[PDB]
């Protein structure tokens, strides 16, 4: 397929990967009794690897010569899977943590001691100010309009050059 | 006249001061400006003398943090009295322990680790632990996990006991400074009391409980049908049974006829046969002997009575005609600087902890300890690495001391003042000493990789060639090996079968046999010797340099811990007593690694191994010591290149946490090399650009961000490259170690 | 009870507290829903 | 080879930083603004501002030999 | 192999090399008014900008890289 | 007039024999014991005291611990292999740390750090910057 | 400017150029740097207060 | 011998002087500041180049500079 690939529920190499896992645990569960609780453990280590080969054959990831799953993250949405919807997950999360960091920082800014505020945090402040960032990209769109975000640079300081 | 004086209320209990963090320092006090702020809170926060200038106000912190210690340290005990009672298979152990491997931690399901949970037998899965808690647990004569439950228990008492203690101690009853300067009356009670009552009531447990419960698991009885622990109390049939002697009861003691006891105080020496341990009846006549001696001990000092020494009595007495005033002075030292008390009893600790791994490994002391190889290299080289750091801590104590609490008009002509009228001397004797040292012992081994390189073994120092014997150390083992009839002539056997004798056997595995020295083992040694030496000179300019030299003529004044006077007189940086304490660290971690090294290989080559029961020995490595250890190329190739092989083939198998532990650890050993190679003027200049992105988008700290101090840089540096190391050696020994026991 | 809340609001306690809340969730979810390489459940 | 090559990445931005840095540094920063003055190459301003090692261009050259070296391993 | 690690050792050498005597330009032959509001002006006018964005750069591919390493083993 | 000491293998070295030596005396009002520089502790003399060290500095040093016994007569010598004495400090009889008229400013430059010239244009003058 | 004035810094070598202090005071006197300026935030060695000639600060609004 | 340089920005304190191990600065008179009074460095032959002056100067930048040169025995400070 792409990158002269093929997909894992396709690929002999995925499936003797899976025959492998299942049969070195089996034979660790073989040495004990059916029902002791080192053969339930690995009976459910089984499952669990059966469960995860299977998941990753009905998924469309694509699968090279040795048996294993690899990402494509050119930028198609056919595998959008893979690094396009995780990636905008941690965009959304990401700016969201940084956001209200950002905000609470400015906000206790004019505190009283400022810095008392920074290594002792208002908790108040702090949980209201994080149940805002939903909204981050809007409020980062209007802060940008409103020239609240950028500051100008006659205003920072800087060094000889 | 010996009394308890204590002041009643002395601080109030409250929560304000931890809503204030650094409330301690006057200067920490105000509040941070920037982030250096941060870090002087937790480096300031235990170094109490600088908090206050009352020395009651440090005795009282110093004792009630005692108290908050032992409290951590019950904790820890009782934890692992936990683990053995629910998360391990110490029953199913002790019904084969030989075949079922000690394992008392056990992972989650989680993410894949399980894995971790190996198949350690005894229908268990879990971590092969190797602190040797199933030993020590089997000699005390613990058979069931409800034991370890109520020990566990127990240690959580005492764990809140000495919880409230501190505090008491602190907030409610917080003795006078004249309660602690009773340096008579402390060592009388630490010596008869808690040395000398410790080994009398273990010696009773041993002798009642430990012994007759051994005596039976060893031949062969089931754990399941040993009576009770109280059962030997009360029944003195019971013991009657097993050492006759008992039948006459306490008759004999008070009698003086001791010798009836010789069925259970004996003197055998050797190992046990059965369990590849010391004989129990030998451990609790040596406690019970041990007992009486420090009950004599604690007799020696004058408190209350009239009898007894004065100790700045007897240092005065002894000054000679090399020495002007002698030792006048001292006791005033060691009864006002808590810093030279530290580094004395730091410094022995230490050295202390090293006697230990050695005594522990030659003559092991728990029942199938010895042939437990992961046990035996675990305990040897935590031990070792115990000592170092405790002898390095006595060193940087002794130059806290010469910095803060020497006085010139208290010290004159005495032994320290005249020391330190001769440091000059001191320092260059032993700067060639350690040249000396260094380059004959490591020119050995260059020399032989240049000669076996050159196609030249004949010209070599080696056994088959050029000969370097350590004559006195076989000497010396003759004379041990013969001890047992002459010169111990109550010894049954040898006090250690490392120094000759037979080979004992356990399960097939060699618990202990003779350890003979050719020259490789003298190479090595001197190799040691090196490495003491160079980190002594370090450790000991620091210490008499500390106040002054000709460098720096008023170093005191600088203080105990600073990074540099400046870049003049060519450069001063790393001239202060902390920083000599940074670099004796480093070369503490070199002698620690040598000789941990030197154990691992000489035991896996010369000693450690199976033994078939026609009598034909196959060692680990297959006595390759000889030969391979007198090039860095045998080092590099047939020490660390082939006993990596389990730790980095460890992927896919329940050795794979010490192959991912041995990646991190060579992962922060090299980070650390950033802080060691860097300084703090790029970092800063670095920081600004990044503040100014922070500013550009209208926000940051007024917690100014500030790159490390310098010394917190050495620090920082420091502290990583001793984790990554001691890690990877860690990863190493134990994935190899688990492999070969 | 004011003074002990201030302590509790101090830098690394709320660190404390927050990156083990933080490392809970994380496991939970891969507890519930593991091995998922991908959004593809 | 994606994974290497962005390591290599890495090792080409480390070390531009760190001889970037100290070019465009050379001249004078907040911690030493009359850096011009001492030349490129000398041990540090003293202890004082907090502590000053390392802080020439010449010192950027040096850090930037080891992050070179490793780059090209 | 011999051949292609020379080189690329060598070519690492000339790099710090370029960098180096880069800053050793800013230092002694740099005039401010002889180059007024020129291209290597602006480049000391915008060094901040220049050496934050290497740093963002240079931590990412660091962060990522490495983390994808260690997931992988 | 030398304090009460018994040596040291701190002193000085050939160097005080022939290069240049230096000599610290000051007047003690009682027997005090006091810390050499040079490692070790000494009895200050009731009256006149003088001592020899290898360097200025650590003549300083003394002067500076003497200081905190609130001895501040101490005069402080270089002196040369030929005999020749030099008197150092205070070297107006004043201390440098008490602004005295009739000591003239040296080494002022009338601006602010920042206003040094550019290195670029001195080039093969031989001067420095903060030199011109 | 005056006391109590706040003033952005023209000097380069200043940490706190381009920066807002206040005047606490100016010395009329004929000194050379006669403006007292106090800041919020503390320089690398840890001060926060420094004299200025008047051609160095801007008044700012 | 080293260069020890007093800028104009000096306020007088007197805290370079005092810094000083080997008395290489001393106050004078001087009119261009509130103290009446400005460093200078007479002594320079005998300035090790420690930078304690520097660690002890108030303003900012600097009002008194050292800058290291040519090295000699008094600047390495040797005992022998
Ligand atoms: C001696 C030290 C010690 C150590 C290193 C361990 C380690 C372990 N124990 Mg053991 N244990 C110990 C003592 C110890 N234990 C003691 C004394 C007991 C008796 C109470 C036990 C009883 C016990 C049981 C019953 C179990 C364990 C288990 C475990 C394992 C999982 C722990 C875990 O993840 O919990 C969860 C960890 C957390 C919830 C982290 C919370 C951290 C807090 C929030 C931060 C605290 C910081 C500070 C104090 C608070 C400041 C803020 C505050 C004021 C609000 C781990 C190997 C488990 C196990 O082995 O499973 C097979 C298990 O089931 N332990
Ligand atoms: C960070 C510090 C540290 C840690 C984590 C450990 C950890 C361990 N130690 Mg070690 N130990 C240390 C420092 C440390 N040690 C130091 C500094 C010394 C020198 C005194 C020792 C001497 C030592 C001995 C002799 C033994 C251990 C043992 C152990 C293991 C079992 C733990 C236990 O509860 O045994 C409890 C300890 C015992 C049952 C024996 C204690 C016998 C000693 C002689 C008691 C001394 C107490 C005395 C009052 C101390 C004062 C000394 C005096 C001169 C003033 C465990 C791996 C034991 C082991 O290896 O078991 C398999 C063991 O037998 N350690
Ligand atoms: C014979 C009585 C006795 C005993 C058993 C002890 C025991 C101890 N004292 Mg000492 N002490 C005594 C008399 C005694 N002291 C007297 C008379 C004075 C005044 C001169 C002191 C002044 C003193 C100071 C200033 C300090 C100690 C400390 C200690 C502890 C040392 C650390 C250690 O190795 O503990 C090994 C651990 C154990 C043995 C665990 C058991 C602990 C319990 C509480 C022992 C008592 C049980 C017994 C049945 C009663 C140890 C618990 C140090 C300490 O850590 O204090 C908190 C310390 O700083 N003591
Ligand atoms: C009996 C043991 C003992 C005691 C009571 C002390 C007590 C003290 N030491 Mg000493 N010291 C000791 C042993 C001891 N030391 C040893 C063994 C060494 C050699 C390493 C030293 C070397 C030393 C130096 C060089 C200095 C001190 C200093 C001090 C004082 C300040 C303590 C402080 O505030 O630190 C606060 C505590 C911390 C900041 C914790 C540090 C954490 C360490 C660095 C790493 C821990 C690693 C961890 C175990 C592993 C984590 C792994 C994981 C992350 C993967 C205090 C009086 C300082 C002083 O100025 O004295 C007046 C000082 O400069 N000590
Ligand atoms: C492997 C790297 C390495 C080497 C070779 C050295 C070597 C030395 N260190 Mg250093 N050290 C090191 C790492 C190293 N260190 C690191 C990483 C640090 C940072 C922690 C330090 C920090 C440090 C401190 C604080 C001190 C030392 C000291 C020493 C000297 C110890 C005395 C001695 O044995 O001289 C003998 C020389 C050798 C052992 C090297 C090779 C000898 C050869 C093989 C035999 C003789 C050959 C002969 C000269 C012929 C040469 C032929 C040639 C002309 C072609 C020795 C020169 C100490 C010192 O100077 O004490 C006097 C000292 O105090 N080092
Ligand atoms: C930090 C975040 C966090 C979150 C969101 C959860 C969420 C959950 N936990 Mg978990 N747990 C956590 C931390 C967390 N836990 C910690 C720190 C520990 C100590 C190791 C545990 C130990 C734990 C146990 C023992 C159990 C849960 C269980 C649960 C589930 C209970 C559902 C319910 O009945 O309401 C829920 C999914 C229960 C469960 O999953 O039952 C099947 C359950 O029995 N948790
Ligand atoms: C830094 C690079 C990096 C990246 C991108 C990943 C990514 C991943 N790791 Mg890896 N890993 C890393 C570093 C990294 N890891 C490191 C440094 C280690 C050593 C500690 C590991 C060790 C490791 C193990 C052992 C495992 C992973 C697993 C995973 C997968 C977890 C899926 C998941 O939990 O989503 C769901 C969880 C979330 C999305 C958390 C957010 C939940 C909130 C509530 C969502 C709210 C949104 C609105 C994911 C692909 C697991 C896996 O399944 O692999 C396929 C797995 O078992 N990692
Ligand atoms: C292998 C050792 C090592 C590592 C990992 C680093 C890492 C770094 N160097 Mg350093 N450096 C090193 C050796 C190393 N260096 C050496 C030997 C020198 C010569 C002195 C230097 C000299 C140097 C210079 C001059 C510069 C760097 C810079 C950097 C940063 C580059 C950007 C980046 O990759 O960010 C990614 C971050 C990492 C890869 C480190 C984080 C590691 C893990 C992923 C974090 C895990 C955190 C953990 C969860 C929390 C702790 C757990 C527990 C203790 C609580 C990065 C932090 C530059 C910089 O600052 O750029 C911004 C820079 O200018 N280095
Ligand atoms: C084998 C162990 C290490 C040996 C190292 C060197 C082997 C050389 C032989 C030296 C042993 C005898 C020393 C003199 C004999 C001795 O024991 O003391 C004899 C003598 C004691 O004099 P007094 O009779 O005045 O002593 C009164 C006492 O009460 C002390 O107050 O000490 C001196 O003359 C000065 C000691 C410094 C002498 C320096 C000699 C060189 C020392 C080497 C470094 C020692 C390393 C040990 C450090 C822990
Ligand atoms: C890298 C390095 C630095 C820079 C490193 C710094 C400033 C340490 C940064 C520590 C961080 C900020 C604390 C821990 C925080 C985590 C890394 C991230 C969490 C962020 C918030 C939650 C606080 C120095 O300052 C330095 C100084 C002297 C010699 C060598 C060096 C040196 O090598
Ligand atoms: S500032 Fe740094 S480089 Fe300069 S002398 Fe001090 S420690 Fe050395
Ligand atoms: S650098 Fe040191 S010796 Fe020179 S003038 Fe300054 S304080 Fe004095
Ligand atoms: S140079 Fe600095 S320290 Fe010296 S008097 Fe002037 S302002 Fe004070």
């Amino acid at each position: 397929e792409i990158g002269g690939l093929t997909k894992c529920s396709e690929s002999a190499a995925f499936t003797k990967r899976l025959n492998a896992s299942v049969k070195k645990l089996e034979q660790r569960a073989s040495q004990y009794e059916a029902d002791s609780p080192p053969a339930l453990a690995l009976k459910q280590q089984v499952e669990r690897t059966q469960a995860r080969f299977d998941k990753y054959s009905r998924s469309e990831l694509l699968c090279g010569a040795d048996g294993l799953p690899h990402l494509v993250a050119d930028g198609r949405w056919s595998h959008a899977a893979e690094f396009i919807l995780p990636g905008f997950g941690f965009i959304y999360i990401s700016g969201w943590i940084g956001w209200v960091g950002r905000k609470y920082l400015r906000a206790v800014s004019t505190s009283a001691n400022p810095s008392e505020s920074e290594i002792i945090i208002n908790v108040p402040l702090a949980l209201k100010i994080m149940t805002t960032g939903y909204i981050w990209p809007i409020s980062a769109w209007q802060e940008l309009i409103s020239n609240d975000l950028v500051a100008v640079s006659e205003e920072i300081t800087v060094s000889p050059r | 006249n010996v009394q308890v004086f204590v002041e009643k209320d002395a601080v109030e209990t409250s929560f304000a001061k931890w809503a204030q963090p650094g409330h301690f320092s006057r200067t920490l006090a105000k509040g941070p400006k920037t982030t250096t702020w941060i870090w002087n809170l937790h480096a300031d926060a235990h170094d109490f003398d600088s908090q206050t200038s009352s020395l009651e106000e440090v005795s009282r912190k110093i004792f009630s943090a005692h108290f908050g210690q032992l409290a951590i340290i019950f904790l820890w005990i009782s934890g692992m009295h936990f683990h053995g009672a629910y998360f391990s298979n110490y029953s199913a152990w002790l019904t084969d322990p030989i075949s079922i491997k000690q394992s008392s931690q056990v992972v989650w399901p989680i993410v894949g680790q399980e894995i971790l949970n190996a198949d350690v037998g005894g229908n268990f899965q879990g971590i092969q632990t190797t602190s040797g808690w199933f030993q020590m647990w089997r000699a005390e004569g613990i058979t069931s996990e409800v034991e370890l439950y109520w020990t566990a228990i127990g240690g959580l008492a005492m764990s809140a006991i000495m919880l409230f203690a501190g505090w008491f101690h602190y907030h409610k009853a917080a003795p006078k400074l004249e309660w602690f300067q009773n340096a008579e009356s402390m060592m009388n009670h630490h010596l008869a009391g808690l040395l000398g009552l410790g080994c009398l009531s273990w010696s009773g447990h041993q002798i009642h409980i430990a012994l007759p419960i051994n005596k039976l698991l060893d031949a062969g009885v089931s754990p399941q049908e040993i009576p009770l622990p109280h059962e030997f109390l009360i029944n003195r049939d019971l013991m009657a049974q097993l050492y006759p002697s008992f039948s006459k009861g306490l008759a004999p003691f008070f009698g003086g006829n001791w010798g009836e006891y010789s069925d259970f105080l004996t003197f055998k020496g050797g190992l046990n046969p059965v369990t590849g341990g010391l004989w129990l009846s030998d451990i609790a006549h040596h406690h019970l002997a041990l007992s009486v001696l420090f009950i004599i001990a604690g007799h020696m000092y004058r408190t209350n009575w009239g009898i007894g020494h004065n100790m700045k009595e007897i240092l005065e007495a002894h000054k000679g005609p090399f020495t002007g005033e002698g030792h006048k002075g001292l006791y005033e030292i060691l009864t006002t600087s808590w810093h030279a008390q530290l580094a004395i009893n730091l410094a022995m600790m230490g050295s202390l902890s090293i006697i230990v791994a050695h005594h522990m490994y030659a003559m092991p002391p728990y029942p199938y300890l010895a042939t437990d190889y992961a046990t035996q290299l675990s305990l040897f080289t935590h031990h070792m690495w115990i000592g170092g750091f405790c002898v390095v801590g006595g060193a940087a104590h002794g130059a806290i001391f010469m910095v803060r609490d020497y006085t010139p008009a208290n010290n004159y002509n005495n032994l320290l003042d005249r020391v330190l009228r001769h440091r000059d001397a001191i320092i260059s004797h032993l700067n060639w000493v350690c040249i000396f040292l260094g380059c004959h012992a490591f020119g050995f081994y260059i020399h032989n990789d240049t000669m076996r390189a050159l196609g030249r073994p004949q010209d070599m120092f080696s056994d088959k060639a050029i000969q370097l014997q350590p004559i006195f150390a076989q000497w010396i083992q003759n004379i041990h090996l013969l001890a047992p009839g002459t010169t111990a002539p109550n010894a049954l056997a040898t006090t250690s079968y490392a120094f000759g004798g037979d080979v004992i056997e356990v399960g097939g595995k060699i618990a202990m046999m003779p350890i003979k020295l050719g020259t490789a083992d003298f190479m090595v040694h001197h190799i040691h010797a090196f490495t003491i030496h160079v980190t002594v000179l370090i450790l000991l300019k620091g210490v008499l340099y500390a106040r002054s030299s000709k460098l720096i003529p008023d170093k005191a004044n600088l203080g105990f811990r600073f990074p540099c006077d400046g870049p003049g007189r060519g450069g001063t940086c790393q001239s202060s007593s902390w920083d000599h304490v940074f670099l004796g660290l480093f070369w503490m971690y070199n002698s620690i690694s040598v000789v941990i090294f030197h154990f691992s290989w000489k035991m896996q080559s010369d000693v450690w191994g199976t033994i078939t029961p026609d009598g034909a020995i196959s060692h680990i490595t297959g006595g390759n010591f000889a030969q391979s250890s007198i090039t860095i190329n045998g080092w590099l190739r047939d020490f660390l290149w082939s006993q990596a092989s389990q730790v980095i083939q460890s992927y896919g198998s329940a050795s794979s946490a010490y192959g991912l532990i041995f990646l991190g650890a060579h992962f922060i050993w090299a980070f650390s090399l950033m802080f060691l190679f860097s300084g703090r003027g790029y970092w800063q200049e670095l920081i600004e650009s990044i503040v100014w992105a922070h500013n550009k988008l209208n926000f940051a700290p007024t917690i100014q961000p500030r790159a490390l101090s310098i010394t917190q840089g050495r620090a920082v540096g420091l502290a990583h490259y001793l984790l990554g190391g001691i890690g990877t050696t860690w990863a190493f020994f134990l994935a190899r170690a688990i492999s070969i026991t | 009870m004011n003074d002990f809340q201030k302590y509790l609001s101090t830098a690394p306690v709320l660190l404390t507290l927050w990156m083990t809340f933080t490392a809970g969730f994380i496991i939970e979810v891969n507890r519930f829903f593991p091995d998922m390489l991908g959004l593809y459940f | 080879d994606f994974l290497v090559h962005h390591a290599i990445a890495l090792g080409l931005h480390v070390t531009a930083l760190i001889l970037v840095k100290g070019a465009l540094d050379a001249r004078g920063s907040k911690l030493m603004p009359d850096k011009k003055d001492f030349g490129y190459s000398f041990p540090c301003d003293g202890p004082g501002r907090g502590g000053t090692c390392d802080i020439s261009a010449w010192d950027a050259f040096y850090l930037a030999m080891f992050w070179m070296l490793n780059t090209i391993g | 192999a011999a051949l292609y690690t020379h080189h690329q050792y060598i070519a690492g050498f000339l790099m710090v090399g370029a960098f180096a005597h880069g800053a050793i330009f800013f230092v002694r032959d740099y005039d401010p008014e002889l180059n007024k509001n020129n291209v290597l002006a602006r480049m000391l006018e915008h060094k901040e900008a220049i050496i934050s964005h290497l740093s963002w750069a240079s931590l990412f591919l660091g962060f990522h890289t490495l983390g994808l390493y260690i997931h992988n083993d | 007039p030398f304090p009460t000491f018994g040596g040291s293998t701190g002193g000085w070295l050939r160097a005080a024999e022939v290069e240049e030596k230096y000599a610290i005396t000051w007047t003690s009002t009682k027997e005090q014991i006091f810390e050499m520089p040079t490692g070790g502790a000494a009895i200050m003399r009731n009256g006149e005291n003088l001592l020899y060290l290898a360097r200025k500095e650590q003549c300083l040093a003394l002067s500076t611990q003497l200081r905190t016994f609130k001895i501040n007569d101490y005069k402080i010598y270089r002196i040369f292999p030929s005999g020749e004495v030099q008197y150092l400090h205070p070297k107006d009889g004043v201390f440098p740390e008490k602004v005295n008229p009739g000591r003239t400013s040296v080494n002022s430059r009338g601006f602010s750090i920042g206003k040094n010239p550019n290195p670029a244009s001195i080039k093969f003058s031989g001067i420095t910057t903060y030199e011109s | 400017i005056d006391r109590n004035s706040k003033v952005r810094i023209l000097r380069k070598e200043s940490y706190w150029f381009n920066q807002i202090g206040t005047v606490a005071t100016v010395d009329q006197s004929g000194i050379r740097y006669p403006a007292v300026v106090r800041f919020e935030s503390v320089n690398y060695a840890g001060t926060n207060t420094n004299n200025f000639a008047l051609d160095e600060l801007v008044e700012v609004k | 011998s080293h260069t020890v340089k007093i800028y104009d920005t000096c306020i007088g304190c007197t805290q370079c002087v005092r810094a000083c191990p080997t008395d290489v600065l001393e106050m004078v008179p001087w009119d261009g500041c509130k103290s009446g009074q400005i460093a200078s460095s007479p002594r320079v032959e005998d300035c090790v180049g420690c930078k304690r002056c520097e660690t002890a100067c108030p303003t900012d930048f600097l009002s008194v500079r050292v800058y290291l040169g040519a090295e000699t025995t008094r600047s390495l400070g040797l005992a022998y």
